[PDB]
Order: structure tokens, then C-alpha cells, then sequence
């Protein structure tokens, strides 16, 4: 009831035609030699996309149904082939218990998509992949003749459909008429390397995760490796689990106190309030309050959740309609110069909404003022609520003088005036991130702590991968995070337990692959340089032994010593010897001999020989040259004009080559 | 390519004997005492006395080659450098020839010089009494054989006293092995710099990749991650270029050591100041960490 | 030449055909910097390799004068044994001494 | 942007919109346009959710009169005599490839 | 009246824990 | 004033939108108080493993501290070195 | 290509296949006796008949 | 030193004088990167010679 | 016409000589070397033609 799949599920990733190339790509593929489930009807889940194969001879498997909920309260799509035609239909079907082949649906309503095709043992295979509101279908056909299972082979799949459906697809179900069999496998995000022949089709492909040999093939970017020893990627441990930690905060933030306040101050006398110990759940504002302006500097609005803030201040005031564009970094005007100033390196969010009913009355509302005369501009986050008469020279005066005015000017708000002369309430929120203990924090759900293996962690918005260990550092009360010499985040404080945790990565140690050449065989040995296997190895082996260099898996340890063929290290060498196999030994220094020393005897030659010996020495190499303009820019004129500004690189390069 | 060149350097310097010779039980060859340059059988080490003295002087940066995960996962309270190097992807590989094999090679060379003379290097091992070999070498430098034979005893005494002087002067003086130790230090220094350059933000918003990915969108994080990637790639390229330049100088020195071993240990040289100051008689090789010492 | 170096495409025609002027001059300069750095790396490798070739050629030149034009008394400089004489032969980019 | 219509981060296309008050707004009140304001998550790019079932914050199936059981769709109220922020706008989004 | 500071007025730059570290900064110092 | 070395810790920062250009002390009705001005300069610090900031050097008082800032260490070997500009 | 340079295109009217190649090819070297000497030069085109 | 490296000027004062922090710390970074690369190339050539 | 030119300035700011880069192989050599006086030999040039 379960089988394996090998070299199944390769399709064209693009519409680019290329030939005689080895292209490398990374996306959702079915892994090589992976588990598939066989059926000879349940509700099979989707989870990322599906590889679906059907061995049949009498055409009994026809079409599918995809949908989140199989009731009629959701939206579902059927891809069915009746006796004469292929019809795709996305609607609100009430799915019967047995979708028998016609009459699968009892009724259909409120519906969006319909496609109807032209009038219409062996194996048919499909790949269904859903992303960005598009359902991609790939199809391949193979004339096989075996019956218990899926035959091992390499077959490519071609694109036929991408359907524009906005559907939650979490479940699917096949449709049967009434022998044959159908098999289901799950796609995963992996890296593959393909090969393109002269005609332009794909003939071979290799995974980069099943084997160390596959990792080496992807690294060197070839399908043929000579005899030797090669350094591959270090030993990786995949994360299995998740920990999410957040402080003990229950109550929500005072949205009604800040936004729905009875009155707001003037812009020259703006008011600042501290926000602390609350959960920023702004989705409760989706019913009453709506904002004409909302812009965030420093962070993304989508990342306003999943994140946890340190020191939040709210500044509130009232401006008129066309002054709201002055509440920004790097602006000039009457508000930005003399009333309210934002720093250049500002992290926060500015949000403003129109209040004409509550602030503008008939016959005027002259209660809001702004300053338009001042000796110099304001510093960031400063206010000046003084009221003294202003004279341009810089001398005190009296307001009935000629060069003596009042520095404040009244806003005039009426009910019947254009939007540029209407009241607007503005709130500026300021905060910093990843700097201090956090008291106002985002809405999430916490998870219990795991202290042994590699997990994804989320500590107050700090996201990463590693292992969590108990530590013994001494944090001051104002310190939340610690960093290393390379500014890695080594230590953290738990917001619930208040213990100190130490974070280190979960990949460690170098790996080498020893091969006798892919032409000779397809067997390899693996050397783990810093483990003691007398573990932290991966999948398997038959012979495991500990050299002075490290742990060797896949080789036989002989006792006799020969000359060195493939140098492993620390006195250990290895070769391919006779059914041939890889053997490892200690290298031989030379032929053993001895000569006796005596103080009254001497050895004298009585014959000679003439010997000629060859010695090869390199003398020269190839002379090369480069056109700097043709290599960098080609034939583009605009590139050449932009390249003229990079003076004295190409001359300095041609001079060296000459 | 650099690592393969290092192994070839060691092999070309030391493996110059076609066959290995057993050290004699008698270290006293006609008044010349060879006890301090040949291995001691009952002593646990298979190096000489002078080789032990040379190995003690170079404070070798202990390269591990067995640093398990639990050893670096523990001992966090001492911020060790090799643990940080291995955590950031930097690895040091062990040499092909261990120290014992090099000591065996030098013991075979000295044993061949004490018994066969100058003939095993340019042919087969032809044994000869040591005094007749010294007479031949005096004849080589322009002095008749009777000068050796008349006053052999005080010549042997001077030889033994000079060996004793060398052994004494390698127990106190520190700067003597200055060209080897510097090499070790240089490598370590470069590699340590490759860790500290991970703290530079390269004109991005932060040096930590997690914070950049955690508080920004896709398209805004692409620019910062690209700046970090470019900076770290060019830092690694600078490291590799410096290593490639240093390896050429090491190779030139190893070539000179190989030709000195070939022309002064296996023979007698008439080139002026090629092997010592004065008229050359013979030379003895001793092993050292990443190097050789000629007497 | 197929790398992006942080730009939107490695094909310069696409960038010049779909983007505005000022935005194209930002995407182009990344490709220019990347290709200059690649070509600089190539030249540095060639300069390092030429030194090794020159040292080998110097040894081959000094071995022609002291072994083909004379008889050397240096041990193992020209073959194993007592050197009688030596002959040169040409080879592709090299010399072969008998 | 959370419960009704979502655009991808790597979006290629054009967004355009124009004001239609004379054809979409009446003085009595045009209540023919609705929007979802309650959902158990955020939409993915170019997805749709046309479903009117009662919503409860805990997550269990519900009966429409209850303590905390709500209808998820609100009605736009489009009167003629209201400010520019409450007037109807028609939006067309064009998605491309090159 | 007149006096001399002699290594006074050094304060914590950040709120980050740092151990076995050397660190260079520009700021308003005495 | 004693000539020793001591580090100061943060206690509080206040959100005040004020030009502070003058200040004055408040005294009850023998003891002394000393006032010095801050200037924008570069310092080089050194932390303790389990403890606090222990060492700190300027880069402008003498050429020796300028050398210490150019090498970025406290222990200097014998010789001649080229220094940057911090004066 | 391997260098991601577009070579092949299908003509959208006739549905034939066309190949684009650069219009610049070959190395050109200039031999001069000196600008202090005469102003004549020789031109060598590398690897063409 | 006269290369702008695709910035608005090869002079630092002009960039600092007609722009603000967020925008002017982008051009200065490009100038800094180009000048460090040129100094690195010079030191590499000297080390080889 | 849109072409490539090289100019020269005196010690009084006055322009004195200039050369087109697309009339002669010698002029192409002058524009590639970026000088007015060229020593004897053989050089490899750009493609301003
Ligand atoms: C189930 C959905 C379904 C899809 C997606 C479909 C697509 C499909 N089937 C095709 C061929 C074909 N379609 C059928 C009939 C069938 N009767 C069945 O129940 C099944 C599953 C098939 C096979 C898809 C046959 C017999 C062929 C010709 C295959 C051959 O003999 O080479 C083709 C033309 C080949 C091409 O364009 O390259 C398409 C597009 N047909 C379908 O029925
Ligand atoms: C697509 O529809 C499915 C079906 O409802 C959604 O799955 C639910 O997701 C919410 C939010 O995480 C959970 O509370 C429910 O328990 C899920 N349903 C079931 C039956 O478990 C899915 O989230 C939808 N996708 C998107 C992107 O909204
Ligand atoms: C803070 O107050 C000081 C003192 O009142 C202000 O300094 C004055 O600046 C104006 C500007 O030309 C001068 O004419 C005055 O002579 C200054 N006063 C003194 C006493 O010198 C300062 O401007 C205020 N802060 C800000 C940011 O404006
Ligand atoms: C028209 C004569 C001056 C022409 C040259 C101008 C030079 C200075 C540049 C811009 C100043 C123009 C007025 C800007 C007013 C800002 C008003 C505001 O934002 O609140
Ligand atoms: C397939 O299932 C078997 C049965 O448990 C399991 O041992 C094997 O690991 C599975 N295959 C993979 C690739 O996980
Ligand atoms: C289908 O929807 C209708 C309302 O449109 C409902 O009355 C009916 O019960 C639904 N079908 C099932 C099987 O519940
Ligand atoms: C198949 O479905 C299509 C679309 O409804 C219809 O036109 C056709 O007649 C059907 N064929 C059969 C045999 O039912
Ligand atoms: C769905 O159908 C119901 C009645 O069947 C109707 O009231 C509602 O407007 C429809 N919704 C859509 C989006 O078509
Ligand atoms: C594919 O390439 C081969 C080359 O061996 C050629 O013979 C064959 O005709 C090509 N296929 C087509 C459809 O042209
Ligand atoms: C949204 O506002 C309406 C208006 O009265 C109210 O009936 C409803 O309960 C509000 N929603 C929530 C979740 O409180
Ligand atoms: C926070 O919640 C945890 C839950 O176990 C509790 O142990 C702790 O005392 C609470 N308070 C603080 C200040 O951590
Ligand atoms: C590996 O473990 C064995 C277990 O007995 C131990 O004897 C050996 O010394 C260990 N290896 C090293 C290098 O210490
Ligand atoms: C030397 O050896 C050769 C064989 O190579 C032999 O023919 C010759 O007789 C030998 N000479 C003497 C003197 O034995
Ligand atoms: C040779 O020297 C060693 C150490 O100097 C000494 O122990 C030994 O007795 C000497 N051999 C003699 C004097 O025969
Ligand atoms: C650690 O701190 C304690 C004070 O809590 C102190 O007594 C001890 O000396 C410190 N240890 C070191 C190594 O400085
Ligand atoms: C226009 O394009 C069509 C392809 O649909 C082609 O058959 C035709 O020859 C072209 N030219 C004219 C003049 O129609
Ligand atoms: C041009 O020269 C090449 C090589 O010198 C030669 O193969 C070719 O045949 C020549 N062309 C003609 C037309 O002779």
C-alpha cells in the first residue's frame, strides 16, 4: 500500500529554450527515491502540490475535485473528462458522498470559472502545483507494461494549464467510474540540476540532497567526476520544532483613549504620551476608525505583527488638510520649521484622519493655532509654547508698534470649505526595535521551550535557527540581548522564565567525499573530520572506523601497507582494490634495508651501468588579451557612456596582460 | 591547490632516500659521538634529543583535528577562537605525513651518512669506516689525509664539544627559531581577521541578517542582503589572494631546502657559503614544526 | 556573464528596454561593478601564475648552461648518479632533458 | 489588504482607479457594496473568499444569534452628500508578463 | 578653582551585553 | 577631585522638548561641586568578562594614545609605527 | 546561452527562426614606428584570411 | 580619485551639501567602496612585484 | 553626428588640440592609449570605428 518513486516528477521550469547546457534550479520538486502512497475514495490532502500517477488500460480514472471544504459553503474546482470532452469548472458544488461517474454535483451556484475543451496498459502522470492564485498542471504519458507498481524511469512533464483560480486548495479527491491504480506523492522545495541535449529537451537530472555524491555533483557542476577526495559542505542538522516566546501581557492598547479622545492639542503645543504593557491588536480598529494617511518609516506595515516593540511614544496634534504632507522626514514649510519636526533617521509610523464633524463648526472654530514667526528653526522633537511679541531686528517691543507682531496665527475651520482647509487629527508613533526589554508587544501565541535540539526560535521578534542551551552570563537589568565579536546573537533572556539562554548554530564540522571516479564505479566513502565513532553521522554505512584524521565510513581497513594512491591524511591513504571496493591503509615510507658498519671493511663497485633519465620542465604559458568594453558592455551605447566614468580600470588591466 | 602544494613541498624536501636504514646500536664511530642526533631506543619518543628541543621551542597553535561538537557546545564561558572559526565555516586540515614519519626519514638520512657516506645518494649504499670518510672529505677541501690521521683525537673532541655547545644553546636562547614561529603566527592572524570582518554592516542597516529579514519586506530586504553578500564575498576573495601570495614564498623556501638537502647532506659542496661559513665537510638534517634545521 | 550581481536581470537589453532612465542607471552600475571585479580577479590569478612559470623557466635556463654546455658536479642537479652529459628536446610549452 | 484583496511583493502591472459618485452613489444610500472585516487569518496573493457564515472569535461553529457571534460582511454606505473619503471609487488592476 | 579631570566621565554606550571585548566609539565624551 | 577612574550607568532619560542652554544648582542653607564640559571625540573601551567596562583610552591627549588607537590594543611592542590623525 | 545572451528568436510574422550575433569580431593591432617618426601605420587583423 | 563610480559627483562636499542623511549616505557608500577597491588593487600589485 | 572625440587643455584653460577616434587606425590608437605621442611598437586597440 506504499511504494517508492525514483527519477519521477521532472518538468520544464521555464519557457526559455536552451541546449547543450547544465541548468541549475531551485523550486518545488518531488525528491528522488521518495515514498508514494498507492491506491488500487479518501480525501487526500494537498499541503504543497501533488504528483499523481495512474497505471491503467481501460480509462477508469478521470478527473479530480480540489477544494478546502468539500461542503457547498466553500469554492471548489472539478477537472473532469466525460465521454467526449474535457471540462474544467470552478463553482460552489455540493459534493456528494460518492463522486461517481456523470452527475457528480447535485447543484451549482455563485460561480466564477468555466473552461470547455474541443470534442475528444499504460501510464499517465500529472503534477498539480498551486501558487499566487494560479493552478499549474503538468502532464506526461508513457507506454509501460508492468502490473503491480510504478516502473522506475525518467520521464519529463510538459505544461498544459495554468488556471486563474483564487481557491484555498487544502484537500482533493479523485473521481472514478465503475484493476487500475493511482499513486500520490508530495512535492518539496529542493534544488535540482538538469541537462539539456542538442534538440533542447531534458534527458537527465540530479538531486542535490539524497547523497554526498549528489552534493559533490551539484557543487562541481558536472555529471562526471575524476578519482580523488573532495571537500563538500559542512555537516548540517535540519530543524525539527519551533519555539515562540513573548512576555506576560493580557490587556489591549488604549486605542480608544488615543484616537477617540475628546479634544486634541494645537500643533505648536503638541502632546506626548508613553505607551507600555499592552498588546498591539489594531485589527479591532477595522470597524470604526478609518485613516486617510498611514505611512511607516523603518519597518514594514505587514511586519507590524510578528514583532515586539521597546519604547513607544505617541505624539498627537491637529493640522489642516494640506499640512499633513509636512509630517515627514526631510520636509520644509510652516509646520516643519516652527511647529513640529521629525528626525532624519526616524523609526515609527505617522497616521492621520479627517475630522470635519467634531472640529469644524459653523461661524468658525478658532481654537487651533500655529506659529509662523520665529528666530531660527526647531530641533527634532522640540516644542516652543512661549508667546512673546516678535520683531524682525531682535529687540523687545509692544504690539501696537510698527515692526512688532504676534507670532501665533489662528486656524479657521468652517463646515463648508474644501478639503485643503479642513481639520485633520495626526498621531505620530515612535519606537525602537531590538535594543531593550520589550513591554508593548504584538499578538501571537507562545510555545513551550525545547533545550536540546536545533529549532526555529522567535524571542520577542528575534527570529533565527539554532540550539538553546542553559548559560551562565550575568545580564544587567537594562540588557536584553548579547552579541559576539562577529555580532552573532549568542545569548538571550527568556521573557517568561527570566533565565539566560545561549544560542549556537546547529551545523558544525567538515565533510569530505572520497571517490574512485564516476567512470569506474558509483560508490563513495565519507570522512567526517571531527567526530569520534568508537552519532553525528548521517544516514548509514557498513564499515565504520576511526582514523587519526577522523571517522571513515565506507572503506575496508586492511593491514598491509602500500604506496599512496589517494591521500586522506595523518598517515592514512586509500585506494580501489579487488568485486572491487575501497580500502584504506597506512602509507609505506620505503623499502626496508640495513647495512652493517665495521671499522675495517669497505665495499667497492666492480661494474657500472649507463642510464638515461628524462626530466620535463614548463617554460611558457598562453598569451591572452581582453577587450574591456566588449566584455563589460557588448554593443550597448548607454553602457559605454556609463563605462567612461569608470576611468583607468581597463588601461591598468590591459597593461598587466601585455 | 594550495593544500596539495603544501603536501608536495614536504614530500620533495624529505623523501629523498630510496630505502630506509636502521639506526645502529653503537653511536660511537671512531671517537665521534652521534648520540644526540640519532633516536634513543629505550626512550619513549622516537625523535632525537635535539629534535625534542626544537619541538619544545615553537609554541605551536594547537590545531585540534579532533574538536567534537560537545567540546565547542560546552566551554562557552571562555570565548575560544578555534570554536568560532569552526562555527563560521573555517577548517584546518591535517598534513599527510605525521611528525613520526618525518623523524623516521631524518633518522634514516643520518644513519646513511654515518655508515655509507656519500655513495647512497648517488647510487647504492657502500659502507666505509668513518675515519676514512673524514679523510676523503679533508682531501676534498684541499688538505691531505695525514692531517686527519695524525691528530684524529682532538678533531673528534672538537666535534663532540661543538655538538654539546649546540645542545646547550638550544635550551636557553628563544629567538633562534624565529622564521618558523612567525609563519604559524601569520596564518593564525589572517584567519582570525576573517571572523571579525563578519561584524561590518558594509553600508547596510545592520550586520545581523536576522534583523534585516525580520523588520523589512521582500524588495527592501533584497538590497541590504545584496550589500552584505557583496562585502563578505570580497572579504573572502582578499583572504584567498593573500594566501596565494604567501604560498609562493613558502614554495621557494621549500625548493631551496630540497636542493640544500640534495647537495649538502648527500654530498660535499664547493659553492662558497652555501652550507655554513668555511670549508664544508658534512651536514645533518633535523625535523622541526613546518620546517627543517641543518647542522 | 550570466550573474545578476543584485540587478533585476543579467541581460542589459531588458533593463534598458523596460525601465526609466534614472532607474536603469542604478541597475546597470551593479552589472558594471560585478564584471569589473570578475575581470580584475582573472587578471590577479594570471599575474600570480606567471611568477611560477617564470621561476620554472629560470631553472630550465640555468639547467641548460650547466648540464648541456658543461658537466656539473652538483649532486642530483642533472639526473641520479654521476652526470656524464645531457641533451635537450623541445615539447609543447616546455623542454625535456635527457 | 488583509481579508479582501492582496497583491504580491513581486508585482508587475499597473493599478488605476477613478471616482464614480454620479453612477454609484444615491442620496437615499447605496448599500449594494460589501467588504469582509472579520476573518481567521490573512489572505494570500490573488485569493478570493466568497462565503457568508457566522463568525465567532474562539473558532467553533456558531448560531447567528448568540453572545459573540457576528456576521462577517459590512456594508458600504454611499451617500451623495459626504466627503471625498467616503465616496465610491472604481479600481482596475492589470497584471502583465514580459 | 581650576582642577583636572584625570580619566573621569565614561559611561555605557549601549544596552547590549558584551564580554571579553574591545570596542571603539565616537560620542560626546569628557 | 580624586584622579581615579570610574564608570557611570544609565538611570533615566526624560522626554522633554526643551532647549537646555543654562543650568543652575540648588543648595541647602563646605561641600564642593565641579563642572566640566563634554566635547565630541573618539574613545576606545575594554570590557571585563563577567563584569563591567574596565579600561578606556582617549586618542588625542598624547601621541602614545594615538598610537594605541591606531593599533587598537593596549600592549605595544618595541619599534616605530605610523599613526593616523586624531588630533 | 551559457552567458544568458539571447541568440534565437522566432519572427512573429513568418514564424521562422533567426539567430542574432554581434557585429564586432576579431582583434585589431596597430604597428607604429613612432609618432616622432612618420605618421604611417600598419594594421594586423588577427585570425582572418 | 576623479571617478564618481556612478554617483552624482566625485566630490564629497557637493553630495553632503545638497542632500540629506538617508539619501546622501547611499552615494558616499558607493564612493567609499570604489576607493577601497582601488587601494586594494594597488596593494595587491605591490605585493606581487 | 554623434561620435567620440578626445580633447586637450593648456595651462591657461585653453583648448589647443583634439582628435577624432573614427578616421584612422592611428587615431583609434591615439584614443585607446589616451596620449598624443606614441612610442614604436605594436599595440591592441579598441573599436571606435
Ligand atoms: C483527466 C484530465 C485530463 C487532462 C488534464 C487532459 C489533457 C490532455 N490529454 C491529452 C491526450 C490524451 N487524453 C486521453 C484520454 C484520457 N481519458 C482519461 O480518463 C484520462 C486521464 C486521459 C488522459 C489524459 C488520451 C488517450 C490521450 C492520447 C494519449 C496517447 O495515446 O498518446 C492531451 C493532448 C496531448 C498534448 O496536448 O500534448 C491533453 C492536453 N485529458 C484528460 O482527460
Ligand atoms: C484556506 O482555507 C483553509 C480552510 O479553512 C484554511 O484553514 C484554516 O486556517 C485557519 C487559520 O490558521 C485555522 O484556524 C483553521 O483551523 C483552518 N481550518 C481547518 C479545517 O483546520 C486556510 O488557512 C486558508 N488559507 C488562507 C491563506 O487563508
Ligand atoms: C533655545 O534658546 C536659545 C536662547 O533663547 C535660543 O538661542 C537664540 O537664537 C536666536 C537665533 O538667531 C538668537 O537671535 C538669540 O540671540 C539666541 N539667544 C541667546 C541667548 O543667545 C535658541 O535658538 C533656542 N533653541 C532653538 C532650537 O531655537
Ligand atoms: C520664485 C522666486 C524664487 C525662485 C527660485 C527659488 C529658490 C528656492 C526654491 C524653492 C523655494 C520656492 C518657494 C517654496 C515655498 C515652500 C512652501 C511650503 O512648503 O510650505
Ligand atoms: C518511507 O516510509 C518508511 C516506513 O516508515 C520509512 O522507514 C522511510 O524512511 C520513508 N521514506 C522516507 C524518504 O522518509
Ligand atoms: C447547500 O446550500 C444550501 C443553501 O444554499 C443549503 O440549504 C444546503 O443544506 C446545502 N447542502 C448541504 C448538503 O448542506
Ligand atoms: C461532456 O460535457 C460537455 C460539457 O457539458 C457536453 O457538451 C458534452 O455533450 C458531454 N458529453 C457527454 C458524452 O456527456
Ligand atoms: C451567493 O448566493 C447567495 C444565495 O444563493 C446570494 O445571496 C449571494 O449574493 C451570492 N454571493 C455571490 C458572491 O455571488
Ligand atoms: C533531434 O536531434 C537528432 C540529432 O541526433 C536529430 O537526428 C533529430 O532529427 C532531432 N529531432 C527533430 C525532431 O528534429
Ligand atoms: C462592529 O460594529 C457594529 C456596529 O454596531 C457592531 O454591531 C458590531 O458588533 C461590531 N463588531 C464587533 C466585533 O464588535
Ligand atoms: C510569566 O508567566 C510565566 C508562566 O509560567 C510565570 O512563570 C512567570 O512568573 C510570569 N511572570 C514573569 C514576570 O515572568
Ligand atoms: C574516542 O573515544 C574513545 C573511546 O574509548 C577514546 O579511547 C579515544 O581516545 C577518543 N578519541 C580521542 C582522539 O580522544
Ligand atoms: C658488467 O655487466 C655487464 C652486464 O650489463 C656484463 O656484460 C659485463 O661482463 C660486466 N663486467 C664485468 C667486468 O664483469
Ligand atoms: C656521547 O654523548 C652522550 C651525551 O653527551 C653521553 O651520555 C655519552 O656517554 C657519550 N658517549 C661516549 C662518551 O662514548
Ligand atoms: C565575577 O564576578 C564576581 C562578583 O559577582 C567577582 O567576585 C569575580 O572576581 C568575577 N570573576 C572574574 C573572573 O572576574
Ligand atoms: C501576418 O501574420 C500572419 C500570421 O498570423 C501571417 O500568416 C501573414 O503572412 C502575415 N502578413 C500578412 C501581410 O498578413
Ligand atoms: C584562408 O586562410 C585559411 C587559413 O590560412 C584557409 O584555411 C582558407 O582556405 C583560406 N581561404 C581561401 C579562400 O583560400
Amino acid at each position: 500500500t506504499q511504494h517508492t518513486s525514483s527519477m519521477r516528477g521532472v518538468y520544464y521550469p521555464d519557457e526559455i529554450f536552451r541546449s547543450d547546457t547544465l541548468y541549475l534550479t531551485q523550486d518545488l520538486f518531488l525528491p528522488f527515491y521518495s515514498n508514494v502512497t498507492g491506491f488500487h475514495n479518501p480525501v487526500i490532502p494537498f499541503k504543497d502540490g501533488i504528483y499523481f500517477a495512474a497505471t491503467e488500460k481501460s480509462n477508469v480514472v478521470r478527473g479530480w475535485v480540489f477544494g478546502s471544504t468539500m461542503n457547498n459553503k466553500s469554492q471548489s474546482v472539478i477537472i473532469i473528462n466525460n465521454s467526449t470532452n474535457v471540462v474544467i469548472r470552478a463553482c460552489n458544488f455540493e459534493l456528494c458522498d460518492n463522486p461517481f461517474f456523470t452527475m457528480i454535483f447535485d447543484n451549482a451556484f455563485n460561480c466564477t470559472f468555466e473552461y470547455i475543451s474541443d470534442a475528444f496498459k499504460h501510464l499517465r502522470e500529472f503534477v498539480f502545483k498551486n501558487k499566487d492564485g494560479f493552478l499549474y498542471v503538468y502532464k506526461g504519458y508513457q507506454p509501460i507494461d508492468v502490473v503491480r507498481d510504478l516502473p522506475s524511469g525518467f520521464n519529463t512533464l510538459k505544461p498544459i494549464f495554468k488556471l486563474p483560480l483564487g481557491i484555498n486548495i487544502t484537500n482533493f479527491r479523485a473521481i472514478l467510474t465503475a484493476a487500475a491504480a493511482y499513486f500520490v506523492g508530495y512535492l518539496k522545495p529542493t534544488t535540482f540540476m538538469l541537462k539539456y541535449d542538442e534538440n533542447g529537451t531534458i534527458t537527465d537530472a540530479v538531486d542535490c540532497s539524497q547523497n554526498p555524491l549528489a552534493e559533490l555533483k551539484c557543487s562541481v557542476k558536472s555529471f562526471e567526476i575524476d578519482k580523488g577526495i573532495y571537500q563538500t559542505s559542512n555537516f548540517r542538522v535540519v530543524p525539527s520544532g519551533d519555539v515562540v516566546r513573548f512576555p506576560n501581557i493580557t490587556n489591549l492598547c488604549p486605542f480608544g483613549e488615543v484616537f477617540n479622545a475628546t479634544k486634541f492639542p494645537s500643533v505648536y503645543a503638541w502632546e506626548r504620551k508613553k505607551i507600555s504593557n499592552c498588546v498591539a491588536d489594531y485589527s479591532v480598529l477595522y470597524n470604526s476608525t478609518f485613516f486617510s494617511t498611514f505611512k511607516c518609516y523603518g519597518v514594514c506595515a505587514t511586519k507590524l505583527n510578528d514583532l515586539c516593540f521597546s519604547n513607544v511614544y505617541a505624539d498627537s496634534f491637529v493640522v489642516k488638510g494640506d499640512d499633513v504632507r509636512q509630517i515627514a522626514p526631510g520636509q520644509t514649510g510652516v509646520i516643519a520649521d516652527y511647529n513640529y519636526k521629525l528626525p532624519d533617521d526616524f523609526m515609527g509610523c505617522v497616521l492621520a484622519w479627517n475630522t470635519r464633524n467634531i472640529d469644524a463648526t459653523s461661524t468658525g472654530n478658532y481654537n487651533y493655532k500655529y506659529r509662523y514667526l520665529r528666530h531660527g528653526k526647531l530641533r527634532p522633537f522640540e516644542r516652543d509654547i512661549s508667546n512673546v511679541p516678535f520683531s524682525p531686528d531682535g529687540k523687545p517691543c509692544t504690539p501696537p508698534a510698527l515692526n512688532c507682531y504676534w507670532p501665533l496665527n489662528d486656524y479657521g475651520f468652517y463646515t463648508t470649505t474644501g478639503i485643503g482647509y479642513q481639520p485633520y487629527r495626526v498621531v505620530v508613533l515612535s519606537f525602537e526595535l531590538l535594543n531593550a526589554p520589550a513591554t508593548v508587544c504584538g499578538p501571537k501565541l507562545s510555545t513551550d521551550l525545547i533545550k536540546n535540539q536545533c529549532v526555529n526560535f522567535n524571542f520577542n521578534g528575534l527570529t533565527g535557527t539554532g540550539v538553546l542551551t542553559p548559560s551562565s552570563k550575568r545580564f544587567q537589568p537594562f540588557q536584553q540581548f548579547g552579541r559576539d565579536v562577529s555580532d552573532f546573537t549568542d545569548s538571550v533572556r527568556d521573557p517568561k522564565t527570566s533565565e539566560i539562554l545561549d544560542i549556537s548554530p546547529c551545523s558544525f564540522g567538515g565533510v569530505s567525499v572520497i571517490t574512485p571516479g564516476t567512470n569506474a564505479s558509483s560508490e563513495v566513502a565519507v570522512l567526517y573530520q571531527d567526530v569520534n565513532c568508537t552519532w553525528r553521522i548521517y544516514s548509514t554505512g557498513n564499515n565504520v572506523f576511526q582514523t587519526q584524521a577522523g571517522c571513515l565510513i565506507g572503506a575496508e581497513h586492511v593491514d598491509t601497507s602500500y604506496e599512496c594512491d589517494i591521500p586522506i591524511g595523518a598517515g592514512i591513504c586509500a585506494s580501489y582494490h579487488t568485486q572491487k571496493s575501497i580500502v584504506a591503509y597506512t602509507m609505506s615510507l620505503g623499502a626496508d634495508s640495513s647495512i652493517a658498519y665495521s671499522n675495517n671493511t669497505i665495499a667497492i663497485p666492480t661494474n657500472f651501468s649507463i642510464s638515461i633519465t628524462t626530466e620535463v620542465m614548463p617554460v611558457s604559458m598562453a598569451k591572452t588579451s581582453v577587450d574591456c568594453n566588449m566584455y563589460i558592455c557588448g554593443d550597448s551605447t548607454e553602457c559605454a557612456n556609463l563605462l567612461l566614468q569608470y576611468g583607468s580600470f581597463c588601461t591598468q588591466l590591459n597593461r598587466a596582460l601585455s | 591547490g594550495i593544500a596539495a602544494e603544501q603536501d608536495r613541498n614536504t614530500r620533495e624536501v624529505f623523501a629523498q632516500v630510496k630505502q630506509m636504514y636502521k639506526t645502529p646500536t653503537l653511536k660511537y664511530f671512531g671517537g665521534f659521538n652521534f648520540s644526540q642526533i640519532l633516536p634513543d631506543p629505550l626512550k619513549p619518543t622516537k625523535r632525537s634529543f635535539i629534535e625534542d628541543l626544537l619541538f619544545n621551542k615553537v609554541t605551536l597553535a594547537d590545531a585540534g583535528f579532533m574538536k567534537q561538537y560537545g567540546e565547542c557546545l560546552g566551554d562557552i564561558n571562555a570565548r575560544d577562537l578555534i570554536c568560532a572559526q569552526k562555527f563560521n565555516g573555517l577548517t584546518v586540515l591535517p598534513p599527510l605525513l605525521t611528525d613520526d614519519m618525518i623523524a623516521a626519514y631524518t633518522a634514516a638520512l643520518v644513519s646513511g651518512t654515518a655508515t655509507a657516506g656519500w655513495t647512497f645518494g648517488a647510487g647504492a649504499a657502500l659502507q666505509i669506516p668513518f675515519a676514512m670518510q673524514m679523510a676523503y672529505r679533508f682531501n676534498g677541501i684541499g688538505v691531505t689525509q695525514n692531517v686527519l690521521y695524525e691528530n684524529q683525537k682532538q678533531i673528534a673532541n672538537q666535534f663532540n664539544k661543538a655538538i654539546s655547545q649546540i645542545q646547550e644553546s638550544l635550551t636557553t636562547t628563544s629567538t633562534a627559531l624565529g622564521k618558523l614561529q612567525d609563519v604559524v603566527n601569520q596564518n593564525a592572524q589572517a584567519l582570525n581577521t576573517l571572523v571579525k570582518q563578519l561584524s561590518s554592516n558594509f553600508g547596510a542597516i545592520s550586520s545581523v541578517l536576522n534583523d534585516i529579514l525580520s523588520r523589512l519586506c521582500k524588495v527592501e530586504a533584497e538590497v541590504q542582503i545584496d550589500r552584505l553578500i557583496t562585502g563578505r564575498l570580497q572579504s573572502l576573495q582578499t583572504y584567498v589572494t593573500q594566501q596565494l601570495i604567501r604560498a609562493a614564498e613558502i614554495r621557494a623556501s621549500a625548493n631551496l631546502a630540497a636542493t640544500k638537502m640534495s647537495e649538502c647532506v648527500l654530498g660535499q659542496s664547493k659553492r662558497v657559503d652555501f652550507c655554513g661559513k668555511g670549508y664544508h665537510l658534512m651536514s645533518f638534517p633535523q625535523a622541526a614544526p613546518h620546517g627543517v634545521v641543518f647542522l
